[PDB]
């Protein structure tokens, strides 16, 4: 069947890193279906990398103080947390923070090896006074989602290890909201709004992109159990449906030289398709050729950006 | 109706009902979020 | 007993059966044919409509019901119809008695 | 507006709702009170 | 008499895939049909004239 | 947007109660529907609008929009 | 990490149900899943249904027949429930012809070629001596619930008369995660969704369908880059 009306998606920006993206115009229903999918698809299925645990010193689990610095330890974990990282190691990778003496130790102050990059050294991981000392290392790993410290809880015993909640996801808030847009045809055709919000690494529009392109796999692992199959045709996919305006006309010229569009008229063109394709060898062998008539049909030709030898849409003529 | 309802069963305390965390730190709101999405968080558990 | 059922008069065997009347033939010898009421109009503006519910092959006694009522079902009042029902508060569309 | 954290009720919410009306315009609290509409609405159909 | 109806409720017929969808609270799990995750609580169903 | 649109506190703070308020507005509404009515045939007392407008905009609105931006005054008679 | 995609299998309990295993999928991502899995297959598959009818003598709905043992307003009632396919995106129109007594059953319909009558046993009607029934029923190709208001033609004729018109060929679909907790040093989920037809085509194919509307509306999304 056609659905009779394509549906859009069209985006705003918010924030530095925030956006709100509005398809329409669904059909009824359709709202529901693909707003769920969306949302749990970002929060859950694009791949990160965050820090798994954290080894303050040689002595801890005093969790009253950590000497030497004002905050607890409760602070100094949700600090590192909001750490945003990226990383290339499948295997867990080490990473030290050596800062010392008083003053304010940030996210700058790490020394990350290579293959790992921290994307927001401006963050403010604790305060030393009384010319203290903190001698810390983090692992960096990948994954996906949220996973907790439990599942990260190890049963082999460290001293210094402690984990910590794992936030992998790229995307850190998203909402969605449907609601009625149709006044000239029939109403209860659905609009779907979905509000993201990710971290300083990623943009919302590679979080949309990703998630789309999965969810487009997830169902195609579907589809392909019988691919004749008929279902709902959106049909004028907008690339190719612009472009038929341009690449496919019978006319094969509008303004060019008088004397090569007579030339090629008679040789075996009719419309610009027949000629962007195959181009060079056509042009050769054939009597008809010219060596600055090139410029006439290749750059001139470019009614709206076209090279030549490329493959022509609408290969069979309307005759 | 249906709103005080709504409201009161949001904030309430876990008297009975099956708290779990209790003593889990968040660093935000968003972060708390995705703990309850995950079955390992409960709407009334007490946390930071 | 309400008297918007179509009931056998005398015991007998029904003899040819249309949704527009049931002729029946008595066991005494005597033929009856009973008329039902097809899209007739009630004093409120509903409608009046008979159905058959007996075979042409069956047998009937006095007092067997051969043609149901405005809102009867084989016999027996049915003024309406069963719902699979759930009990819980949604998005707010069923608010205070909707 | 200050954090709430106590339970919610009826009193409590009819507390709140006077005081946005006496000390905010009448626009803010119209929202406000969509807002808790809404809120009210979803979280008593997943109240149980 | 509710002694009746509850002991009956542990003893219905199980449907095509052997199973009795009603506990014997008689309370059902039901499935959201817009979001697609299952309510939190089972709840009251049954058939009303 | 719509008809809780300008606020009413905003409105308020241009004349001293809702009472006068309403007769403020009715009075350049009625004055900016009979400038359209008249506006073809020959020039009359009447002015406005005096804010951007629409296709088809309800002639109270646009007073409410004088009012508020403040490019109205109010004597008494 | 993981780095196995999800991978999609069939099992068959009767001609006409099937089961569809989805694993391993992320863990709290399967119900979302099999929930616009049902929705796609109750909303939006293509199929066939009658959509008018007109009786030799017969004029309006609330009338009856001579000789038949039903209204013409249960006749409709009765043919609602009659599944059928159709090739041809032109109003298709078959016959139905019957005399004497008996059951009209649905395989007394006389379909032309292209189109089916795929449960030639529903009873339509049922006829005395005295009584012949002749209709025409029209067929068409859509989706979804159409009423009869909707099918009413411009400038119709006095015989015709629209019916409600149901484009369906998916009967019940239902769908539950198992939690495997595969031994990956990780949790994951296993879909199974449960889909059940009737008896108008096979659910592999509605499946199919509902896979290809899918990946149509999400690709809008995907090209977003």
């Amino acid at each position: 069947m056609l659905i009779a009306q394509r549906p859009s998606l069209t985006e705003e920006v918010v924030d530095e890193f925030r956006s709100r993206f509005v398809i329409e115009p669904l059909e009824p229903g359709f709202g529901y279906t693909l707003g769920n999918s969306l949302r749990r698809t970002l929060l859950s299925s694009i791949p990160g990398a965050a820090v798994t645990s954290i080894r303050i010193d040689g002595v801890l689990h005093e969790f009253t103080t950590v000497p030497g610095v004002k905050e607890d330890v409760t602070d100094l974990i949700l600090n590192i947390k909001q750490l945003v990282v990226s990383s290339e190691h499948d295997e867990p990778v080490v990473m030290y923070l050596r800062k010392q003496g008083p003053g304010l130790v940030t996210a700058a102050d790490i020394a990350p090896p290579a293959g790992v990059e921290v994307h927001n050294p401006d963050l403010v991981l604790a305060t030393l006074n009384g010319k203290g000392k903190l001698e810390m290392e983090l692992t960096v790993e990948r994954g996906r989602g949220y996973v907790s410290a439990v599942q990260n809880k190890q049963v082999g015993q460290e001293i210094g290890r402690i984990p910590v909640d794992s936030i992998y996801s790229p995307v850190l808030k998203v909402t969605y909201k449907v609601e009625a847009t149709r006044v000239e045809q029939r109403t209860d055709f659905d609009k779907l709004i979905v509000d993201v919000e990710t971290k300083q690494a990623m943009r919302p529009r590679d979080a949309m992109a990703s998630a789309g392109k999965t969810l487009v796999e997830l169902f195609g692992l579907a589809r392909e159990l019988n691919i004749d199959a008929e279902g709902i045709d959106m049909g004028p996919s907008p690339t190719d449906a612009a472009l038929a305006a341009d690449l496919a006309l019978p006319i094969e010229e509008l303004e060019l030289t008088v004397r090569s569009y007579n030339c090629l008229k008679r040789e075996g063109i009719h419309s610009v398709g027949e000629l962007v394709a195959r181009s060079e060898a056509d042009l050769l062998d054939i009597r008809n050729f010219g060596a600055k008539s090139i410029d006439e049909v290749k750059a001139k030709l470019a009614g709206m950006g076209l090279a030549l030898k490329d493959s022509p849409p609408g290969f069979d003529p309307t005759a | 109706q249906d709103m005080v309802l709504g409201l009161f069963f949001l904030t309430t305390d876990g008297e009975l009902r099956d708290t779990k965390g209790e003593g889990r730190a968040f660093g935000s709101t968003a972060e708390a979020i995705m703990a309850f999405d995950a079955g390992e968080l409960a709407l009334q558990s007490q946390i930071d | 007993d309400a008297g918007d059922v179509l009931k056998a008069e005398k015991d007998g065997v029904v003899q040819e059966l249309s949704a527009d009347y049931i002729t029946v033939a008595n066991d005494d010898g005597t033929y009856i044919t009973y008329r039902l009421h097809k899209f007739s109009r009630s004093n409120q503006g509903t409608s009046v409509n008979q159905k058959v519910v007996v075979d042409e092959g069956d047998r009937v006694i006095e007092g067997q019901v051969l043609a149901d009522g405005p809102a009867t079902e084989d016999g027996e009042m049915a003024l309406g119809k069963n719902l699979l029902v759930a009990f819980m508060p949604w998005e707010g569309h069923n608010y205070e008695d909707a | 507006y200050p954090f709430v954290d106590y339970s919610v009720g009826k009193k409590q919410l009819s507390e709140i709702v006077n005081d946005l009306a006496e000390r905010y315009p009448k626009v803010i609290v119209a929202a406000t009170l969509d807002n808790l509409k809404a809120a009210g609405f979803y979280w008593a159909t997943r109240s149980g | 008499r509710e002694d009746e109806l509850a002991g009956l409720l542990n003893h219905t017929i199980p449907n095509r895939d052997g199973e009795r969808m009603v506990l014997p609270t008689g309370k059902a799990r039901l499935f959201d049909g817009r979001s697609g995750e299952p309510f939190p609580d089972p709840i009251s169903v049954g058939y009303m004239y | 947007e719509g008809i809780i649109n300008p606020p009413i506190d905003e409105l308020l703070e241009a004349t001293d109660s809702k009472y006068s308020l309403v007769i403020y507005a009715a009075k350049r509404a009625r004055q900016i529907n009979a400038y359209y009515s008249q506006l073809g045939e020959g020039l009359l007392e009447y002015v406005g609008p005096l804010v951007d407008t629409h296709v088809h905009e309800k002639p109270l609105s646009i007073a409410l929009r004088e009012i508020n931006a403040g490019l109205l005054t109010s004597e008494a008679i």
